């Protein structure tokens, strides 16, 4: 049993530490569904994996399998795939077209809309001489239904009706989104294939990493990596290194971004130079200028950002992904790849290949990644390791590191300022059982 | 045929082919089977072609009437997708002692078995299917298993080996990747 | 830690309605092997297992092994599989014949009645003078004795000795039993080979659906099954439906069992025309009539039933098995085939090859039952989908559904009255710490 | 030796059969694998003789003394007992789009491997023991290995393929089955 | 060659060997995998030369700089290292009825795969190569899955398979032995 | 919650009865880790493995990850392989030598005494003119140290500074460690090669075997293994059996040992006649009787020793491990063999060979041990069978069976005494807090 003092106590942003067993204790993961994955703003997947009327997509909200579909009015609903009878998965497939949603079990019926419509021999059984005379009612019996909100194509959904909506939620954190997904009026779009993997490591590691972690890229995390992008003629000596830029901690939410300035150097090494040109120069970088004018866009390279808990992606590359939980020591990664709708085929093309090359299960920069979060969880496993003062305290306190360029709280792109503030809004979720004090 | 679906069985010649190919063939996977499992990466690299392209689709769960969509197609998200530019700095990955993932390096086993081949209608090249058990363990007690088929395009060649990899397609037999990477070659 | 009431809200019979809690809940699931698991009469096994003096099965009472042994005056006995010296399994085969159990540990042998009698070096290391003298006697260390009871050929075994009697413990729903356990006055006798197989799911979704639930199977559960015994010539489209029979609802203990009238449909698609025949006319028939005069068991058809907690059959197909628990998350199946011991080697062979061709874990009915359950036991994994409210109202206030010429409680074919039942002993068991308040 | 115990090793000839027929016999089983590993199922079943018997025995687990009751003998339970009617049932089953428990479709890989070939006094009629290593995965993260022997009487015949399937016992290494189902063929 | 490290890739002939050779390595290899299967370990034992050296190192986890110590040398502990006199006393164990970690019996498969085949200078005598997957299961759900390479010296001999092992060295695709035991044959 | 009380209920050393609780309960386990585990002298391995400056062998305390490494001064220590930073594993190998430790995610680089030295961008990123000028300070961030010991060659580490120093700890048994240990001048050396093998059970069963059982190597447990030994010519009805013998209990700690007396046959049988005749005869064996001047070492035979808790060896046979604990139902065996320094080469051939023969994941001997641990557990999942009450009462009030010619506390070599003194410990350390009254 976890007091609210207990809670708070495992994270201090004040000192710069962190108490490890935030990462492997089973009774706060158990916490975690119900008082954060149970009530926050969780991406499902874009527009454009369910553009026709009966599209649907079957993903996670935590551990609960839902569906995502369109509907005949153009809009998103989202409902938990079970059925209300005994439990059974309503729809199987990862994807496709429906008019119709049937569980295989006993036969129950749903439409697109999550309403149980057709219940087999339900005059025979049911009710005596009209629906509903003897006490069953299909209208009472509709699977679990979330709240729906996108933003510029990502679609967001929460459980909680007492939740803030999408954009109070995203704070002041817009802008740095829009980096990747406002760059053009035509919006963007998926290319085909979500690539789904198994990490046995806790969500909150993957998190941080995109939140506030360009750290591990300018040690000694993706060395290799780096050098799988160079010509035959080079190596990692000829290659500079990178230490000016910034990173950002949302005013509330627990939100991160970070990013390099005026350097292309780490994007040039994962996207190549066609990228990088198009990222930087010419009509479509120029527009994207006008679009996000909260921020010197043309000036950013490499940016990584966590929409909290769980929504992580990289402007310029183009991966974003969720994190979906399965356990505290266990996570599967759902990413997929976003390119401007409007962009060239040869532009779409690099940033397919590319991707697949890197930020992908196989990929050069991923793998090496998984390997430490893996290695972390497993160490967690010994008693005094799983208790472990670890050390938040880079950055803080460290005068001058802000830049008036951006937006919000600023520091230094090698700091723990968005990490300390994603475990801090960890903290308050975990211990502030209402939304009238959890409510920015 | 080079571009039969993937769902699809493999298109067989109406006879198997002569017992000496047969054996040049599985000699030829047995061998490349050594040079990954004993991490002869350079070695294995030198076996792909100038024009290799290296493939592996994502597969996806379907009903009845959508499993014409079980492979994510061509043109889209794959878990590899290479030329022999890219298998390079793969390569150079794996031999850097720098790739994590890799270091301490993983115990690999390949298992090459039901090969069937077919000859093409350019002399040298043939069309070759055939099943994989990939047995994968690293550190302490990590194990993943991978299972699939191959359907590779080889080309006769002057190197010891005799061939060179062309084209190579993999079936993997899952959905969701279970192991936490796909840090070795199929 | 739960509390009567709120174990006993878990489950609504009078509003039909199920906490999805009970399925998943390892707590719960603890909870059920101390009050449901450790005080019911569960089956084992078959009389014809063990025909001779010496013969044994091992088996098991919920996640306990035991071993089921003849003994020389022909009575049957029942000890936990467990040495009381260190805990080693003293008998590691499926079965045969012994004359003693030894433990291959440190040697302590065990006769066929569960009495230590020979302990390895007992003189030199156990006692001075002569044996017992030290404080060591064999008598106080021999595994856990379970009370015995068969019934018409079925083994049955209680760990408590203030549980009611099988009989009792019975209570109305014997005639149903009878219907494939008493048809002739030769009994029955168990074909050879015990089939065993894994299914990930909860021991109640299994028990409940052969208890109350012919609603799967006369909706589209078991379409490719019926299909599957159907010649070229015929479809689905040509076949009929079946809409009348009736189910019962035991008095005390939470025993059901449902069956179609004067249909033979969808018996001859599992069984085929030579046991539908067998069944329903000739002398074996007339005789079973006979002797079991509270039921029109001639114009009963597709019977199923559970004998709660886990005993569970299907008259007329006689597939009869044992749900063994392994966590709230996995159950196994102990099955095997019942016939008439006096019946044709014809009608034999045919019993033989049509339950290995529908009910077992290749066949073509089974599978896909197994198949739900593993789905829904997948979806519980998630917060919100393991604490959802389930329906069980069918048939509940719905009237005329009853049937006069059955005994004891009954209703439509269709419903969950029995499944209602099944769940309210269920509860009772689990909120009620003395037989003094649970006995019927 | 067609009626050799399941428990004892197969009876194979003096001398190993030509290089010829070990070719041809294991070039058909990759075929086989082929159709089964992409859910060609009525293909499958045209390789079924009309009198097929399709047996797999229930093993169960004893010690030393009563080791000759290992397996569960013919004429009682087993995991398969089928003839050509109930093989063409389970076919209807798998093609129907309403068996269940393979819709979605599991994922498999049938590895052939260990092939022993013995040729019989009938002309053109061959019993063959083979190794396997059967692989299945199905939806998200469901994986069920199974591993055995098995036994077939085979017979030359006019398919495409050369061989139909007369007899077929399948040993599985596993007393207790581990998977939810064998909803998969052998 | 016979002193190849472990950790390097088998030495493979300039060209494979002939079909007939490599027919008759693999059928032996076959048979004694249905010997070992079928617990025939008097049969399996036979096949042993007397001067036979039975070994199987210990696999260690080491970086990049350090990788030339991953298998614990010759002369100091390992998994097996036996001779024809150890190996003797192995096999009355297994057929005493007294090894209860083999009674009752394990279900075993050994795959026999990637055979490559060396002849040696000495007449009859040939160094072999071959991957393999040892399926185990036990008692009611136990499964241990091995996977490795087995490097051996095989002789001519004029029993009735042919040959016999007059070394074998196991590659095991293991550090930490996930299994409670090694009491099966490789 | 487990009580004081409650603890030591589950062990009865005055009546010799044990709860088989101990053995799989999770709670317990988890309180093992903190009250036993926590603050016990571990064995990690001998000073041979690592013996020259930079020298490390990566290892566990229970759960825990550490790196045992040679120091400038030729000291040892031992820290925890995790990084404060995250929690990564510092070192990924086995074992070699370094002259630091670098963590693979930020770079974060410790000396080979377990203190940061090195942090990427500490002047950029963590202060603001000097080092720890913002309150981050390097000598903060070091992996927890354990407190090291060497007794005779043998490397044990202790996390609690309050806990006693490790010769008091090893109270009266140091005597009868010396029979392995302290034979020669020159020490003893380990034979390259640490054998890893992970075995499903408590880690009780293998410490208390090797503690107090030679009662299973007497009766029926090894009768395989000694026929392995065994000529053409011979069988298990030629071969003897031994009866006389001695076992021992220490006076604090639960540390035993047990050994037959004037009877080569069970050394014999495991380590041939080539080690017996050293072990008996000549001037190795004088010298060693003279090192050894408290014990009879000339007539003991085939010993068994555990020093409390998982530190377990054989002397004569040489084998000695560490059984790492993973959770109640799991351990891992880390075994190595122990040689004279100046034995001559055939002796240390024929130690090696022997060793591997029998004491070994694939030994005659071992083999048999761990099936009967395994199937224990099995057992044990079972809930009448995880509560019975287990027969410790093996030599208790059994009079006249100690033996004047070996120091403390003896019984028969056929007993418990050992036992049931390593049990009272266990339920001593687990319930008594503080070590103002669990120190001797
Ligand atoms: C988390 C994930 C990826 C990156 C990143 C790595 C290289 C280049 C640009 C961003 C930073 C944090
Ligand atoms: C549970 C299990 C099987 C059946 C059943 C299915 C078809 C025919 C007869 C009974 C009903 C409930
Ligand atoms: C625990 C482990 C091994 C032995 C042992 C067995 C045979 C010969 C000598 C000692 C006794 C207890
Ligand atoms: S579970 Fe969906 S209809 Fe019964
Ligand atoms: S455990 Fe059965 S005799 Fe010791
Ligand atoms: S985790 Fe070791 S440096 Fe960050
Ligand atoms: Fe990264
Ligand atoms: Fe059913
Ligand atoms: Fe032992």
């Amino acid at each position: 049993n976890w007091t609210p003092d207990a809670i708070r106590a495992l994270v201090d942003q004040d000192n710069g530490k962190l108490d490890a067993r935030i990462y492997a204790d089973q009774d706060l993961y158990q916490l975690e569904l119900e008082r954060v994955f149970g009530r926050s703003w969780l991406m499902l997947g874009h527009e454009t994996h369910i553009p026709k009327i009966g599209d649907y997509l079957t993903t996670y909200m935590g551990e609960d399998p839902v569906i995502m579909v369109r509907q005949k009015d153009q809009s998103i609903k989202v409902f938990l795939n079970q059925c209300r009878h005994r439990g059974m998965r309503i729809v199987r497939s990862d994807g496709g077209n429906a008019k119709a949603f049937t569980c295989t079990y006993h036969g129950w019926a749903y439409d697109i809309a999550g309403n149980l419509v057709n219940v087999p021999f339900e005059k025979e059984a049911f009710c005596d001489k009209k629906e509903g005379d003897c006490g069953f009612d299909k209208a009472d019996w509709g699977p679990l239904q979330a709240r729906v909100e996108t933003y510029k194509g990502l679609v967001f959904a929460n459980w909680d009706p007492e939740a803030p909506d999408l954009k109070t939620y995203l704070s002041d954190a817009m802008p740095y989104m829009d980096v990747m997904l406002d760059r053009t009026e035509a919006g963007t779009e998926a290319i085909g294939g979500i690539q789904k993997w198994v990490i046995p490591c806790n969500w909150k590691f993957a998190a941080e990493q995109f939140c506030s972690d360009m750290y591990h890229a300018g040690t000694m995390s993706h060395l290799s990596g780096v050098l799988a992008g160079l010509p035959p003629e080079m190596d990692l000596t000829q290659i500079q290194l990178s230490k000016n830029g910034n990173q950002f901690r949302s005013a509330w939410g627990g939100h991160g971004a970070g990013w390099f300035i005026n350097d292309s150097s780490i994007l040039l090494s994962v996207v190549g130079p066609k990228i990088t040109q198009y990222w930087t120069q010419g009509p479509a970088a120029e527009k994207a200028a006008r679009r996000v004018p909260q921020l010197p866009i043309l000036d950013m390279f490499g940016q990584h950002m966590t929409v909290f808990p769980t929504c992580s992606f990289l402007p310029g590359i183009n991966t974003i992904r969720t994190w979906h939980p399965r356990g505290p020591n266990e996570v599967e990664v759902w990413a997929f790849v976003l390119v401007d709708a409007d962009a060239p085929e040869d532009i779409k093309e690099e940033f397919r290949l590319q991707n697949i090359r890197t930020f992908n299960a196989g990929g050069v920069f991923e793998q090496d990644d998984g390997e430490n979060w893996v290695e972390i969880q497993r160490v967690m496993r010994g008693h005094k390791a799983k208790s472990t003062s670890l050390c938040a305290k880079m950055g803080l306190n460290v005068p001058n590191k802000n830049n008036p360029a951006y937006p919000g709280k600023t520091a230094y792109v090698y700091a723990e300022e968005a990490a300390r503030g994603m475990y801090h809004h960890w903290s308050r979720m975990m211990s502030e059982p209402s939304w009238d004090t959890l409510k920015p | 045929m080079i571009s039969t679906p993937l769902s699809k069985e493999f298109e067989w010649p109406a006879k198997p082919v002569s017992l000496e190919l047969q054996h040049q063939v599985e000699q030829f996977y047995y061998r490349e089977a050594q040079l990954l499992d004993h991490h002869a990466f350079q070695a294995w690299f030198a076996l792909l072609a100038e024009d290799i392209h290296y493939w592996m689709p994502i597969r996806t769960v379907r009903t009845a009437r959508e499993q014409g969509l079980e492979y994510v197609p061509a043109g889209a998200n794959a878990h590899f997708d290479d030329t022999h530019a890219t298998m390079y700095g793969r390569i150079r990955q794996k031999t850097s002692d720098l790739n994590w993932a890799e270091d301490p390096p993983s115990r690999t086993r390949h298992l090459v078995s039901n090969v069937i081949v077919r000859e093409m209608d350019t002399p040298g090249t043939l069309e070759v299917a055939s099943a994989f058990l990939l047995y994968r363990s690293r550190l302490e007690r990590q194990v993943d298993v991978f299972a699939g088929e191959r359907r590779d395009v080889l080309r006769i060649a002057d190197n010891p080996l005799g061939f060179q990899i062309a084209k190579r397609t993999i079936i993997l037999d899952q959905s969701t990747v279970l192991a936490n990477n796909l840090s070795v070659f199929f």
